[PDB]
């Protein structure tokens, strides 16, 4: 009946945010979403979307005719040019999406690390990493204590004696 | 006591591509390539003319089919496959360049050129241009000799464009089915037509001869055109086989032309068209038609390119 | 007791480029720009014809050089520099458009047009078309008057394309070295040739005059062509100087044409060609020939663009 | 006679893998490759390669003539178009390779960090970083112990007393 | 005791764009799109000719305006809007192709073609080509009959290019204001001009007729040209209305031509030009002129694209 | 009167470098720039700049005429081709700069982390992170000691007893 974080597995129950907290104490188990990390990720992704919506003001008109076919030579030159330009945009499109997708995935992984590292810095010397994206807290951390960690009001000075004791023996 | 950091995930994962992987699952994605076509011409906000049976070049010369459009005005011009520029069999020289010009003209303003004739008939008509009875191109005059086989007097007609825009001038050369017919209409001897401007010089000789029957007729009228610069003058020198203009054309402003085979809709608002309808999309690319015109997403070969709008999907350990 | 984490490295490091550095060493790299050319035309799997001395346009008219190819069939068509479309000096009007059409025709099927003549010679021949003795274009008839200086009767010949594909029709205008020679062949007076279709109208007058001797001859035959739509008819009206067609051509299917100066190989299998041979490569780019045709990697200016296939190379501390 | 890891220097002796372990204990020195990290890197690089092999189905035909030169005006238009398209692909090619190479290098550096961080999390409080990509282990770690670290079967609970003792004094 | 790690920052931050953000502040940035134009033609190092009132095609035929440039030599050639190719009203056939050829010719070397005439006048002149008095094109001969209305003898003149470069050959067809004037100059009857090469065959008939007065004149001379291959010969057959060449032209080497309306500067050194001046820049892109020529940054729509040359700017907590 | 590092705020006073050190001891407060990290960043950015300066040797000549307009059909084909090519370069330009800017920013953030992690590894077990990019040093660190950290001559063995004492109680 253990809990685990990122590093082999996401949470299909975290449905009110992208990144979040999951704790277990004497009060039981709980899960809440972190706003700042989730909003950062959403802002960057929507930022990408808007950038790809920026419409072009270039207008193009007919250069050939599909009722009365144009002269062969100029028609083949036109087709060769269009197909060449289509290859170029097809390539550009493919590369753009692949590139953006790689970046979307990476910055998302980045946000997860920044959140984890932040929490690690809050807990100071009162906790140890379990290796599954979690922190074993070496003192009593009730729901109020767990909430203090989530909103960065956790003062490690308060639990340091109790925690360092339990860590050393 | 324990606190874990995590991220959301689903079983409803959708595959995308990256630099490295092909089919890597992410939590959410959206399409970048438009494939959804509206099989209508969305014309709301645009003054639209559906030429129908009238060919676009016909608006200048004036076969019966184009009588409604002789001075038409439009923001959006639609050619139809059934359209024809012609009643009496023939074609334009440099037709496509002329079409491209008219598609963005905003329509045409016609103005009389004021040609007067003497010792000559001007009522050349044909069964192929039926307008109540036999008739001819509305903007043109089919000139003959006077009686039959009678000599056609050498003539010279000029016209100055006194406006600030270039004038579209059109004339026709008539090719009889036989030299016998050419003689019957314009008299014996060789026939010459010269057209002079201040940036244009061309010459024309008719070519009588048997041709396949089109609309029951084996004669051909091929049309020619030039753009006349402001204050410049065109001069016509001829002695037969000449289809004279009655009015010149002036471009109204700005428009866009398309070729389509679907109905028009004045309710929908669009800005990117193809022969099959309107593409309305904020997406950067489309896979509907490479020859689409207006303001469009760029055409691509692929039907789908999914853009990740969420993080990589990692299923929870059960 | 100690455990260290590390990565491999070499002394055999190869330099590549990034956004930032130029010549950063990585452990392993591979080329993305093809430069390796196979100096042959790899034709395995493809029905290939090497026109050699036969010019591609000659397959339609039929000089002696093209007698083998009058109804040729191919997937791959190869023009050679020594090729010639002509025996009696001349050239095609709109030659290149016609070449481009034949390169992807899949070869040609010839069919008789069934023209019959009276009061006229049809055995026009020349020393320039030696086939055993003096002869002419195999698919064409050089029409004369009958005796010498005798009048050439006005004639009219028509031909309907009763098939489902367009027919390739070709005719020639003969330009004599002098009006004296033109008269000797076709009689006195002006000469006119008219060609009428249901989408085509043209006219032709011969131009007698002295020209440089080519193949010992100062006369020129220039060829003209049109595509005849199904069920449509062409009509020829003429009174001399007319090189008549005997057969029409029909395109067989699909092919690709190239111009090359290297041998053919039916063992190698290829799909991208240039005048110097075949490019077989999975690489995205090539630096061999910009005008290469078929299915090819994109041509680039650079001869080499190395793609890192390994991590950055960091030498071990000795 | 010390050993060192990544951070100033790679290993020219690691010849059976991309990423690996190097230890020294009473039994001596040893080097072994890590499979999972090496295979990840190889899969991503080959993934790039295949993506660049995806052939085009667009066929192009002759638009001019190198035996009988086409008309000057249309010929210059054609040359100008081709050279323009060549500039575009030359640019695309240059940018693609430079971009991919930067990414190949970075994801490779990333895999090295992920491996190092994983090992750090295995060892918990029984080790300290020496600053050269190595871990000083504050307990006896024979070959069997070293192998347990490499296959993630190392239980830090077993050595924690012994290790924390040696760390504190 | 405490040690902190940090990075620099400013209040002078400049906004740039990324994949994600629009207007993210960085510490320092630089422009990639050139907008700074030098309103001169920087010609230092380049042999430059400012044709001025001489039209480029005029350098071949030789109206008075081009007398200085009949054998000009240049690295950089500049056409001006006031330039004219013509004294006696007319134009070239395929003019632009010829201009494009001369723009990179490096100038022209003229050589006599050595035509001799008998039973004919060669001193055709006009008021439109005033050079001291009435004159004509310097490189051309306006041929007449001999007296007035007198018959023009049929003639044939040939010229072989004995050099290793192609020869630029030019001739003119004269179009009289009336058949009466044509007869007065060249005699009665139809007039024909034939031009034969070993890769070229064309024909020409004059077209007398009234045209608008240009430079006080209603006649037109339209010029034609061909390139003559080494050791090949051109032959001219004619009987009137023929404007004969006196010299042929040979291209000197290599150059570049531009059209401009700003002054020249031999102090500044440039390599990218447009009608408004010179673009000197190491920047990859420019937003000055899409039709700029030479060695240029690529033209773009945007006026500014800022490249971050520093880290993200994060203001210090006060 | 506290000091803070990266993580919410840069230093507008660090004017002789991009990355740097800021300390406070009994001697007071000081700020100095780190050479190696700053030079790395500058070398990579200038490397980008030079790459974008690499001029093209492709020459282009006039294909139309702005005094005597060319024929309509070939002129419209030319305009359509040029405008198409302009759209392509406009896109390429936009994407290049956006891509490069994202990378410039990220590699800069990377250098900051590498510097921070290096210092963390120097200090070993003699310091703790305060969560603002700083290290609380659990021993006496005078100006000479602070300078030793900046030039990587800091031997943690020398202060370890004193530091571990103050950390544990
Ligand atoms: C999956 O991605 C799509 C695309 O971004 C999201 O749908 C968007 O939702 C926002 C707000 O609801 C709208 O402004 C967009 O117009 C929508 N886009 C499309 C294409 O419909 C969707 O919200 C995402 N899924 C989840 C669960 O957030
Ligand atoms: C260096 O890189 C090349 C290119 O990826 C590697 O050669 C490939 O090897 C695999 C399997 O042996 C083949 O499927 C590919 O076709 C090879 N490519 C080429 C271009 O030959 C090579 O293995 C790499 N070097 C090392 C030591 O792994
Ligand atoms: C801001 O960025 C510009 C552009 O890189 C820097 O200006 C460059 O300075 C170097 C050396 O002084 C010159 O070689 C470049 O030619 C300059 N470029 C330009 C466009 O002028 C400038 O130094 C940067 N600002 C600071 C404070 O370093
Ligand atoms: C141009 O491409 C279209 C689409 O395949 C084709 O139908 C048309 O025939 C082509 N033009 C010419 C001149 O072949
Ligand atoms: C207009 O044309 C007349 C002759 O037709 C000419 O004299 C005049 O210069 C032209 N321009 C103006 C502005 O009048
Ligand atoms: C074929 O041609 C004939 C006349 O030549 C015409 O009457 C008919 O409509 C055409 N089409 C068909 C399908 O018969
Ligand atoms: C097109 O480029 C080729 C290659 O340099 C050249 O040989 C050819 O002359 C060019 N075409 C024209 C019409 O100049
Ligand atoms: C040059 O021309 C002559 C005839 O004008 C011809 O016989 C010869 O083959 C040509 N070539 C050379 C190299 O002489
Ligand atoms: C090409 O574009 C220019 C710039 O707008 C325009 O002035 C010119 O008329 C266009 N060409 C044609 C043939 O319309």
């Amino acid at each position: 009946g253990a809990i685990a974080g990122f590093i082999e597995n996401g949470w299909e129950g975290l449905i009110d945010g992208w990144y979040g907290f999951r704790h277990q104490n004497a009060q039981g188990e709980g899960t809440a979403a972190d706003y700042k990390s989730t909003q950062s990720a959403i802002d960057q992704i929507t930022g990408k979307l808007n950038r790809l919506i920026e419409k072009t003001n270039q207008q193009f008109e007919l250069i050939d005719n599909e009722f009365n076919e144009v002269e062969k030579q100029i028609g083949n030159v036109i087709n060769w040019t269009r197909d060449s330009i289509t290859e170029v945009w097809s390539y550009n499109a493919e590369l753009l999406v692949a590139m953006e997708n790689q970046h979307t995935i990476d910055l998302a992984d980045s946000e997860m690390d920044k959140l984890y590292e932040r929490v690690k810095r809050q807990l100071r010397e009162n906790a140890e990493e379990d290796g599954t994206g979690c922190f074993e807290i070496f003192h009593k951390c009730d729901d109020d204590c767990m909430a203090s960690i989530r909103n960065n009001t956790y003062d490690h000075s308060k639990y340091r004696e109790e925690a360092m004791q339990n860590r050393i023996q | 006591d324990k606190i874990c950091l995590g991220h959301h995930a689903v079983s409803n994962g959708t595959k995308v591509n990256t630099l490295t992987e092909r089919g890597v699952e992410v939590v959410n994605a959206t399409e970048t390539v438009e494939r959804t076509n509206i099989p209508r011409i969305c014309s709301k906000g645009k003054r639209t003319v559906d030429l129908g049976q009238c060919g676009l070049l016909g608006t200048i010369t004036g076969p019966p089919q184009c009588d409604q459009f002789l001075e038409f005005s439009a923001d959006l011009i639609i050619e139809r496959r059934e359209g024809s520029d012609v009643c009496y069999p023939g074609k334009f020289v440099n037709e496509e360049a002329l079409r491209q010009i008219l598609r963005e003209s905003g329509g045409i303003d016609k103005e009389a050129m004021g040609f007067t004739y003497s010792g000559i008939r001007t009522n050349g008509a044909t069964s192929a241009c039926r307008r109540s009875g036999s008739s001819f191109y509305a903007e043109m005059k089919w000139l003959l000799s006077n009686t039959d086989n009678a000599a056609f007097p050498q003539m010279t007609k000029s016209y100055k464009n006194t406006r600030k825009s270039p004038a579209l001038i059109v004339w026709g050369i008539h090719h009889s089915v036989s030299t016998a017919e050419q003689t019957k209409l314009y008299g014996s001897g060789n026939k010459l037509v010269t057209v002079g401007s201040s940036n244009y010089q061309q010459s024309f000789v008719p070519s009588p001869g048997a041709r396949p029957q089109v609309n029951g007729l084996s004669g051909r009228i091929d049309f020619h055109w030039l753009m006349l610069n402001p204050n410049d003058t065109v001069t016509f020198s001829f002695n037969g086989a000449f289809i004279a203009p009655d009015r010149a054309s002036f471009l109204r402003g700005k428009s866009m032309g398309i070729q389509s085979g679907v109905q028009v809709d004045a309710n929908c608002e669009g800005d990117c068209y193809h022969s099959g309808g309107t593409i309305i999309s904020n997406l950067p690319f489309q896979n509907i038609d490479s020859r689409a015109v207006g303001k469009c997403p760029r055409y691509v070969k692929q039907r789908s390119l999914l853009l990740a709008t969420g993080m990589k999907n990692v299923p929870e350990i059960p």
